[PDB]
RNA sequence: CCAUAGGUUAAUGAGGCGAACCGGGGGAACUGAAACAUCUAAGUACCCCGAGGAAAAGAAAUCAACCGAGAUUCCCCCAG
RNA sequence: UUUUGUAUAAUGGGUCAGCGACUUAUAUUCUGUAGCAAGGUUAACCGAAUAGGGGAGCCGAAGGGAAACCGAGUCUUAACU
RNA sequence: AGGACCGAACCGACUAAUGUUGAAAAAUUAGCGGAUGACUUGUGGCUGGGGGUGAAAGGCCAAUCAAACCGGGAGAUAGCU
RNA sequence: UGUAACGGGGCUAAACCAUGCACCGAAGCUGCGGCAGCGACGCUUAUGCGUUGUUGGGUAGGGGAGCGUUCUGUAAGCCUG
RNA sequence: GUUUAUUAAAAACACAGCACUGUGCAAACACGAAAGUGGACGUAUACGGUGUGACGCCUGCCCGGUGCCGGAAGGUUAAU
RNA sequence: AAUUCCUUGUCGGGUAAGUUCCGACCUGCACGAAUGGCGUAAUGAUGGCCAGGCUGUCUCCACCCGAGACUCAGUGAAAUUGAACUCGCUGUGAAGAUGCAGUGUACCCGCGGCAAGACGGAAAGACCCCGUGAACCUUUACUAUAGCUUGACACUGAACA
RNA sequence: CUUUAAUGUUUGAUGUUCUAACGUUGACCCGUAAUCCGGGUUGCGGACAGUGUCUGGUGGGUAGUUUGACUGGGGCGGUCUCCUCCUAAAGAGUAACGGAGGAGCACGAAGGUUGGCUAAUCCUGGUCGGACAUCAGGAGGUUAGUGCAAUGGCAUAAGCCAGCUUGACUGCGAGCGUGACGGCGCGAGCAGGUGCGAAAGCAGGUCAUAGUGAUCCGGUGGUUCUGAAUGGAAGGGCCAUC
């Protein structure tokens, strides 16, 4: 269980969050990924957090 | 004496209009990372009691 | 001793029966989005009207009859509907 | 509740909502309701003395249930769009 | 040293008993939780003190909700 | 009586007579029956009263939602064929 | 002189037999140990139950002892017969 | 323990193998008489009758219908020196 | 000598002697919510606890662990 | 060896013959120094072994004397018991039969005596297992707690360095 | 700031005395005919000791309890959830302390899409180089490969390589499979907003089947909900998460 759980929070603001995994031992720079926010129905850019 | 409903019951069903009741959904509480989206989406709304458990529910809530 | 003590075994564990197979046969008529064959692996190749999900589930894309049947170059079997 | 000692249905599903103190006070009159009132207008007291609703009742509603067949002036009591498409055909005037 | 403690006499009162009810001071465990320790049984059983024909409580530094009610006690609802 | 199974060498009874074990109160649900019926019924209490009074209340005629709230619709959702 | 020796009373209880619905819910018979001592005995008193007392065996505490007896909680509980 | 490896007597078939016709043989079937449950149909208006088919082993258990005992009203009636 | 009154009298218990250890007296310790009492009208040649068990010859090595005694610089640490 | 499993270890003594006994050896499964080591005169209703005397302990029982047993008169229990017109054998069968099958034998009823059976009588097995049983005991099981101990505050004050 | 000297306050500590609380099972007097007690005087000790509340440690001294099940009796051993195969008798399912093996993950690429490509092994020839490295040809045709066991599957590859990229999307969801239930699984299609492709189209994770934990209790972020007189707030509810 190396993986451990991380929160990609959106760049818009609005407090919506997705959850995944990441290894951190290896690939240790941060994730970002353009995903679909519910509240501005909208594709902007989520940033690792937590 | 009156009989007394099962408290811990009567905080998780809820009677419906033909009598049945209502129920939220388990495996929705703390390891949601794992969950695929969809499997959680269809826990989220509300469920009806089987048929199997409603002799338990109606013993457990007398006056509901 | 009066009684001699024996050994334990090691192979005591099994899985659960998946409960594959065939679920609706020749002629069966169905509604879209009925299961006809639980799989693993494509055993069964998607036909007309029949669409293969993700652990190659044959399920019905249209209301109809079921029909198996052998096509291609490989004797491979399909199956498809005809929508009735 | 007794399953023999496996964990119970009404103990292995969570527990949701909670119980608003609001709902007990308010309360819901049918259009029959009305008729049986004396005094051709509808109010909290009014009700309350013709006893349709508790004296507890601190909010209505009026609904589309019955049939009114009288006019009745209905004062200060949140009336649904069928129950106020009723009572306008039947005559009757509503305000707040 | 005055005093006070102590001593004598006299006057009045109490003592002890009693089935339940009542107020107060102490206060279990079996049992239930299908084990058990929080919890329950239960402030129950029991022990003790006191009083009366009743006792206790009682005339809002109380409720309510922007309307108002008006000491206490008991019964039926509220409501399992 | 207990059991898969007892003539069983498995349990119980020496015999007779008397006694000896599914009850009662309250609450809830279902059935039958009776009254009334979109209504039904009172509790305490009053009453000399099995009458009469007493509708405080409770059940039913509306549901959906966690809830505000809306309402023969409602919740879900930005919105639902 | 002696927790000295032999041995009655007196205190005990090593062996055998009998007895075992006994004469007796622990004795009888024949032997047996101590017998001036850490002995034995009469009368009275004191120690009380998770307590006493115990040259210690979980022994004894009214024919009852790994927690006396009596009354109460109590119709404890008994998925057992 | 005693013949004790046809149940026995006994059997040279009264054994075995074929063929065939008889007969015995159950609470099965049929005949005669009776009772009951269910269904169908007809009639009557039913609250039943008739015809007809069929059913009727039974533990745990479920359903239905009764008998009898003590006491209350009917009953200051009725039975009874 | 003592012991399982009522299946065990023994090699068991006790014992004189030995050692360790506590205790300076309002002693340690014990029975007591406490007052008190025993220890003891005793005072370290006394008293308590523990082990061993006349006497003779002796009682060897280990203080890492647990206990006990002593230390107190430093780390950690409660109510406040 | 009160300790040694292998083990009746091996050697010696005692006996015609000694798994016990005595003395040695040491290969101490698994002795050992105050939960004391080794020895020890005396002592012991203490454990083991040997010898003399003595004998009905025995070879191997015989006889005798008394109390019962046995008979008569009087009084008069008890455990136990579904009912009983209560045989053997072979087989069967909840797998060991007076009761079932086949078969054999057997007139009816007492009294004295024996104890093979009636899975005889007695005690709801004490061994074994089960109960989400009990009790008591132990501990570095868990949770507490009496006690002991630590510090703050209170009873609790003055002055100085 | 390494620092000394010094002013001043506070805090904290220590030691030293004092008497006046408190102790006295020291003496003497009185109540008193009294080894109790109380009062008085005096000596000693002395703000210590001791006690009350709070608090840390210690505490089988005492107390209440727990110490699982399966099991060819129990104990010992082994096992307990999940996946693959056989037993399993050609639908599903099917037991044993039956026979064999695995899982408690991994990957922002190892996912999506577009385009492209096709092995194992052997023979022949070829520098180090040989049985076996890279190369050319041939045979052969999946005897390979799959991130990890086994079964089924895979060439239109699900196997290998590169470009671009985040659909490992959000709200739903006809219908269906599988469980006593809790629940688990499959799913076209609809809406919104995306990626790749010229386009038809494909994409709601991975060739599929293990990689997992109910409820309660809390933590975190948000919220058009609730807010015990009212306006807030705490707390609760809902959604997302630990
Ligand atoms: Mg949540
Ligand atoms: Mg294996
Ligand atoms: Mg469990
Ligand atoms: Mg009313
Ligand atoms: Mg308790
Ligand atoms: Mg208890
Ligand atoms: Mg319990
Ligand atoms: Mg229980
Ligand atoms: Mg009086
Ligand atoms: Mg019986
Ligand atoms: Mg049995
Ligand atoms: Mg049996
Ligand atoms: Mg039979
Ligand atoms: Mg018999
Ligand atoms: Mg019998
Ligand atoms: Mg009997
Ligand atoms: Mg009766
Ligand atoms: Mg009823
Ligand atoms: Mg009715
Ligand atoms: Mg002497
Ligand atoms: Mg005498
Ligand atoms: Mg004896
Ligand atoms: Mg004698
Ligand atoms: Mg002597
Ligand atoms: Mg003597
Ligand atoms: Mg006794
Ligand atoms: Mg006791
Ligand atoms: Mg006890
Ligand atoms: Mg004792
Ligand atoms: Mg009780
Ligand atoms: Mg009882
Ligand atoms: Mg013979
Ligand atoms: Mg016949
Ligand atoms: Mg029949
Ligand atoms: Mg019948
Ligand atoms: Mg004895
Ligand atoms: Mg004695
Ligand atoms: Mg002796
Ligand atoms: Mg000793
Ligand atoms: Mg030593
Ligand atoms: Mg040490
Ligand atoms: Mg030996
Ligand atoms: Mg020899
Ligand atoms: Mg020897
Ligand atoms: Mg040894
Ligand atoms: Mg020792
Ligand atoms: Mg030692
Ligand atoms: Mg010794
Ligand atoms: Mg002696
Ligand atoms: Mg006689
Ligand atoms: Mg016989
Ligand atoms: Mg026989
Ligand atoms: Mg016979
Ligand atoms: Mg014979
Ligand atoms: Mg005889
Ligand atoms: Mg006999
Ligand atoms: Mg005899
Ligand atoms: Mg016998
Ligand atoms: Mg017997
Ligand atoms: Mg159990
Ligand atoms: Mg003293
Ligand atoms: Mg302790
Ligand atoms: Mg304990
Ligand atoms: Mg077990
Ligand atoms: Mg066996
Ligand atoms: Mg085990
Ligand atoms: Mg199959
Ligand atoms: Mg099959
Ligand atoms: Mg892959
Ligand atoms: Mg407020």
């Amino acid at each position: 269980g190396i993986r451990e759980k991380i929160k990609l929070v959106s760049s818009a603001g609005t407090g919506h969050f997705y959850t995944t995994t990441k290894n951190k031992r290896t690939k240790p720079e941060k994730l970002e990924l353009k995903k679909f926010d519910p509240v501005v129905r909208q594709h902007v850019i989520y940033k690792e957090a937590k | 004496p009156k009989i007394k409903t099962v408290r811990g019951a009567a905080k998780r069903f809820k009677k419906t209009g033909k009598g049945g009741f209502k129920h939220k959904h388990a495996n929705l509480r703390h390891i949601l990372t794992k969950k695929a989206t969809k499997r959680k989406r269809h826990l989220r709304p509300k469920a009806m009691v089987s048929k199997g458990d409603l002799g338990l529910v109606i013993a457990c809530l007398p006056y509901a | 001793a009066h009684k001699k003590a024996g050994g334990s075994t090691r192979n005591g564990r099994d899985s659960e029966a998946k409960r594959l197979g065939v679920k609706r046969f020749g002629g069966e008529s169905v509604l879209a989005g009925s299961i006809i064959v639980r799989q693993r692996g494509t055993k069964f190749h998607a036909g007309a009207n029949v669409g293969c999900g993700r652990d190659h589930t044959l399920f019905a894309k249209a209301d109809g009859k079921v029909k198996f049947e052998v096509k291609g170059p490989k004797n491979r079997k399909f199956i498809s509907i005809e929508a009735e | 509740g007794f399953e023999g000692g496996q964990m119970p249905l009404y103990r292995r599903l969570p527990k949701f909502g909670f119980t608003s103190r609001k709902a007990a006070i308010t309360a819901e009159i049918r259009l029959s309701d009305l008729a049986k009132v004396e005094g051709g207008v509808v109010d909290l007291n009014t009700l309350k003395a013709a006893n349709i609703i508790g004296i507890q009742i601190e909010f209505a509603k009026v609904i589309l249930a019955g049939e009114v067949t009288t006019p009745v002036t209905v004062r200060g009591l949140r009336v649904t769009k069928g129950a106020r498409a009723a009572i306008e055909a039947a005559g009757g005037k509503i305000e707040e």
